């Protein structure tokens, strides 16, 4: 039952076992009943875990191949390792991608809910286009840009700026901005903006989710320094 | 190793 | 080939990547011939963390256990999950004990080598008496002990008292009398003697090595410390 | 979490 694999997930987590806790959580999801708050993060965590890892060995493998230019027999050693990692991340990604095509985006019945995995989404369309083949790039760009204005799009609407969700998909598509489109300004407009928002609206902040809203402000005016500077 | 974050 | 492999290994190990990291110092190991002091190192490392992520998961995954003591789901799903840890380390152990008995310490022509593989035989088998039923914990204990006695008396043997390997044996070998036979006394001996030792002898460490003898030298006082306090 | 340590 689906209790028992939220249970198994939450202790997997405590392990360190994000395989097993995506496994627990992916079998939830494919139950097709709409996840609560609580098994939305779990899901979301795992995930984030399991890529996570994959995104920093090729962070890592990319480095050393551009290091080794010049040195034959290591430079093929480390492209031939860093295409292996690639294909495990775009499996991931493409799982993840799955997921919310065929359960999670078509049955969100709740605006909040529809915002989380949009920005899902456009996340994992990004973690493609950190890897893209520059032929594929154009595309997956393309997907991850929409998913994430189409969930920007409905928190504008929908929550008020100092919701935590509206402040973290602001955060992650300003980060799309600057890293994978390459536009600092629209970067700095967005997070800034956001930022303002948030700021100028700021007696909106709940007890439950204030230090939430504002962790994520703190990140937001962090980038918004660093890309300033 | 990346300076600017995204959530977590 | 044997160099190729080894190569792997070390990208592995600069990408975090343990289990493609000991595949492939594995596959080394199998084609018989007796390891460089680097490829011994690199085996070492991949299978200490690949062993150490299960250890780790034991210890949290049992400490849930017991605080979910008179909570009867809640504990049978953590007694599960332990078990499914544990199946996992004890194979791991299982793998690199094999390798030991049909490669490593039959191969080993040196001194040096047959100390660190034996210290290795007395590690594993540690690990496995951390997790032993009631009933197979003696003969474990007993397997774990008898390796490190016979890696103690070839060290002392073949090897001065401030030799890394015979330290790092001194230490894992006390830390076996602590925590696996509970015998505190003869752990705080082992350590004292083997610091005393090293220290009386200081003039014997080489350029070369110095760092890798202080480094062990700090973890004998450390423990001693800790055991005495 | 444990205090006295090993190799590594």
């Amino acid at each position: 039952d689906k209790n028992e694999l939220v249970q198994k997930a939450k202790l997997a987590e405590q392990a360190e076992r994000y395989d097993d806790m995506a496994a627990c959580m992916k079998s939830v999801t494919e139950q097709g009943a709409e996840l609560s708050n609580e098994e939305r993060n779990l899901l979301s965590v795992a995930y984030k875990n399991v890529v996570g890892a994959r995104r920093s060995s090729w962070r890592v493998v990319s480095s050393i191949e551009q290091k080794t230019e010049g040195a034959e027999k290591k430079q093929q050693m480390a492209r031939e390792y860093r295409e292996k990692i690639e294909t495990e991340l775009r499996d991931i990604c493409n799982d993840v991608l799955s997921l919310l095509e065929k359960f999670l985006i078509p049955n969100a019945s709740q605006a909040e809910s529809k915002v989380f995995y949009l920005k899902m989404k456009g996340d994992y369309y990004r973690y493609l286009a950190e890897v893209a083949a520059g032929d594929d790039k154009k595309g997956i760009v393309d997907q991850s840009q929409q998913a994430y204005q189409e969930a920007f799009e409905i928190s504008k609407k929908e929550m008020q700026p100092t919701h935590p969700i509206r402040l973290g998909l602001a955060l992650n598509f300003s980060v799309f901005y600057y890293e994978i489109l390459n536009s600092p300004e629209k970067a700095c407009s967005l997070a800034k903006t956001a930022f303002d928002e948030a700021i100028a609206e700021l007696d909106t902040l709940s007890e439950e989710s204030y230090k939430d809203s504002t962790l994520i402000m703190q990140l937001l005016r962090d980038n918004l320094t660093l890309w300033t500077s | 190793k990346r300076q600017y974050k995204s959530i977590l």
